[PDB]
């Protein structure tokens, strides 16, 4: 349901609170959240 | 390493530059040292 | 009674000599081009992906600074009085960027000649960023290695540098009368002699210095003032001064307008 | 010979730099401590 | 976070008029004026067209702090003459000034160019 | 980190001119004399250039975070 | 060739219309 991002080969996964943190095909210990869908909005100042 | 065109641009600028303080500013000192020594 | 003179013209810088108008209103003139010629400018960043090695709002401060072309600018409106829903094209241009570096070594500039004009007003000259050459790049935005991509969406907006100095149509203005100092309005520092020990004004040949046997006069005005204006490519010299008037004209305009609407 | 100017003063010094670093002498006694020190206290 | 927004240094607020007069009792035919979302660009331009005429006797302002963008001019004049109508022809005045200088500017771009 | 677009202290563009610096000092030309060819006369937008440190380069041999 | 190989009288006709020991040429990667 919610996208990561392996910390040595950039792979991009999914996880369902069950399975082990950890890297699909690299398995690196150290995965970061994907940046959000929400509309991102700036001044230019 | 495949370096960028303007990094290896600034590294000869930089050994251009290096050869360039090193000749002009000791020949500046020995006339400023020769000056001061005539005195 | 007023009367121009220009020295050089240029579309990016005029130097022109101003004679018998008063010390204030020059001075009023130099304020009104420097923080009150309306321009166009990027104002709303929407990004949709930055996977570069600079912070979102480090992008959005340099897209803001870049110059665009506001010839037309004076037919558009402000967007607080437009009675459009959102943003429209009366009162706004539409921008898009989008970066990538393909292959896997190398490294790609961002520019702003990458920017892609949108929407915007019919017919109107505004909103291509400018450039000086048609095949200059511009200014650089951005790097990128490769798997990063930028691509964003900037909508500009008409606005004055009293809000913000990326709204100023120009950089800088020279500014300087009475090069011989024969009105004693200044005192000039020295050791020895002053005479030798300051710099001859750029335009000391210009006017007469004065007789060695010559007193002081008392009646004297300042007369004649010397500008230079230099623009940053959104606006032409000529049209920054002949704006400038313009709004002073429409402030005072303004000012009488509220003088008997009081009564 | 020539005389030694300033300038051949801050090449020796630059070459001393070069060899040493800013941080020798920590790296140096941590070095010696698990090189010898760790041997000779057991 | 106590940074005032910069827009309002120039946008008037509805509840707040341009420009309000009110006398100034302490000597003859003098009245003091408050203009709103203004500053030096407008008020030097003013008082000093207004000190060349021969019916002004006095005229000043002053911005009393740079953080609120107002200033207050003062002004008295003669006897015959209301200091509403000399600001308004140093108004008008300074108009026709800046109307032929940007006549004679355009016609000596034209020369040039 | 980048060259900024604008110089501080009068706003004239200098974010255009960083590429041809880098080619004029490549070619021989002392600063002074390259930044004289690119038309920076005034002392304020002459440091803009002069003291500029390239930290992008050094930031962008990092591996990207996302592909 | 360069201003070195020019004549010395020569290099007399060269007036504008020497270096000093404390204005060094910038450099970007320096030492150490
Ligand atoms: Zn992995
Ligand atoms: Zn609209
Ligand atoms: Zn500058």
């Amino acid at each position: 349901g919610v996208k990561y991002t392996c910390g040595a080969c950039a792979h991009n996964f999914s996880l369902n609170k069950s399975d082990p943190v950890r890297c699909k095909e690299c398995g690196h210990r150290v995965i970061y959240k994907a940046r959000t869908k929400r509309m991102i909005q700036f001044d230019a100042r | 390493v495949v370096a960028s065109k303007a990094s290896s641009s600034m590294l000869k600028i930089d050994q251009r530059n290096k050869k360039l303080n090193n000749r002009f500013i000791r020949k500046a000192e020995m006339a400023a040292v020769e000056k001061r020594k005539l005195r | 009674e007023p009367k121009v003179n220009i020295i050089n013209a240029q579309d990016d810088e005029v130097e022109l000599m101003l004679s018998d108008v008063n010390l204030s209103l020059a001075n009023s003139l130099r304020r009104t081009m420097l923080a009150e010629v309306p321009t166009l400018a990027i104002d709303l960043v929407e990004i949709k992906m930055n996977t570069s090695v600079l912070a979102d709002e480090f992008i959005s401060h340099r897209l803001g600074l870049i110059p665009l072309v506001s010839e037309d600018v004076e037919e558009m409106k402000y967007s607080r009085d437009c009675t459009c829903e959102d943003y429209c094209d009366e009162c706004s241009v539409v921008l898009e960027l989008s970066a990538r570096h393909e292959g896997e070594e190398g490294t790609t500039d961002v520019y702003s000649s990458s920017l892609i004009k949108v929407s915007g007003p019919g017919n109107l000259n505004v909103g291509e960023p400018v450039r000086r050459d048609d095949y200059d790049q511009g200014i650089l935005l951005c790097k990128l290695r490769n798997h990063q991509e930028l691509n964003i969406r900037c909508i500009a907006k008409k606005g004055i540098a009293k809000e913000h100095a990326k709204w100023s149509p120009c950089s800088a203005i020279a500014f300087e009368y009475d090069p011989h100092n024969k009105l004693k309005h200044t005192d000039f520092w020295f050791e020895v002699d002053a005479k030798k020990e300051w710099p001859d004004s750029k335009y000391a040949t210009w006017e007469e210095p004065p007789k060695p046997g010559e007193v002081f006069d008392y009646k004297a005005k300042p007369n004649r003032f010397y500008m230079t204006v230099e623009t940053t490519g959104s606006l032409k010299a000529n049209q920054v001064f002949s704006r400038g008037i313009k709004t002073l004209q429409e402030k005072l305009a303004n000012v009488l307008f509220e003088l008997e609407n009081s009564r | 010979d020539d005389t030694i100017t300033t300038e051949d003063c801050w090449t020796v010094i630059s070459a001393f730099f070069e060899e040493k670093g800013l941080v020798s002498q920590q790296l140096d006694s941590f070095d010696e401590f698990m090189e010898t020190s760790i041997q000779d206290l057991v | 976070m106590n940074a005032p927004d910069r827009f309002e240094l120039f946008i008037l607020p509805d509840d707040v008029p341009k420009l309000k007069i009110t006398p100034d009792s302490r000597v003859p035919n003098c009245i003091i004026i408050k203009f709103e979302r203004e500053d030096h660009t407008l008020a030097n331009l003013l008082r000093e067209e207004l000190a060349l005429y021969p019916d002004v006797t006095f005229v000043a302002y002053k911005v009393e702090h740079p953080l609120f963008a107002n200033f207050v001019m003062r002004l008295q004049t003669e006897e015959g003459t209301r200091p509403k109508q000399a600001l308004e022809r140093a108004c008008a005045s300074i108009i026709n000034k800046l109307k032929t200088l940007d006549h004679k500017f355009n016609e000596e771009w034209n020369i040039k160019n | 980190m980048i060259i900024p677009v604008r110089c501080f202290s009068c706003g004239k563009v200098v974010g255009d001119k960083w590429d041809a610096y880098l080619r004029l000092l490549e070619e021989g030309k002392q600063e002074g004399d390259a930044l004289d060819e690119l038309k920076l006369k005034r002392y304020c937008c002459r440091r803009m250039v002069l003291t500029h440190v390239d930290l992008i380069e050094k930031f962008l041999r990092y591996n990207p975070l996302e592909k | 060739l360069a201003i070195e190989n020019l004549h010395p009288d020569d290099r007399l006709l060269l007036v504008d219309p020497s270096p000093v020991f404390f204005l060094r040429r910038p450099q970007y990667v320096s030492d150490g």
